[PDB]
């Protein structure tokens, strides 16, 4: 082993030593939001579907717990 | 004695009231508290019924 070779690696460590990075919040930030609505926005059918048949509301509810001829 | 006819006829029952009451529930897995009013907290709703 010799200086040169010690001192070219310790240059190149140096140099890789420097790549920049961008951000990468907004990324996540909006998928979680692209997910969330798509996630909430097929409910409407249902309510949709629970007002126009004849039922009326408040007894809607979320869950899972069967249904039946009164309660969606 | 003169000749005579009449005729009757009546209808009539008696009264006797009484009440029938019963109670009931939504099913559930793992709740042997079978009370309109649960005490446990598993993670959902019984609207019961009485």
């Amino acid at each position: 082993f010799t200086l040169i070779e010690l001192m070219i690696v310790v240059a190149i460590i140096g140099i890789l030593a420097a790549i920049a990075i961008p951000q990468y919040q907004n990324y996540v930030a909006r998928s979680e939001g692209a997910s969330a609505l798509a996630t909430i926005n097929p409910l409407k059918t249902t309510v949709e579907e629970s007002l126009s048949r004849g039922i009326a509301g408040s007894k809607i509810k979320i869950g899972t717990t069967a249904s039946t001829a009164t309660e969606t | 004695s003169l000749p005579y006819w009449s005729r009757k006829i009546t209808l009539e029952c008696t009264p006797y009231p009484f009440t029938l009451r019963w109670e009931g529930g939504v099913h559930k897995d793992g709740i042997p508290d079978k009370v309109p009013h649960p005490s446990c907290d598993p993670g959902s709703e019984l609207v019961s019924y009485t």
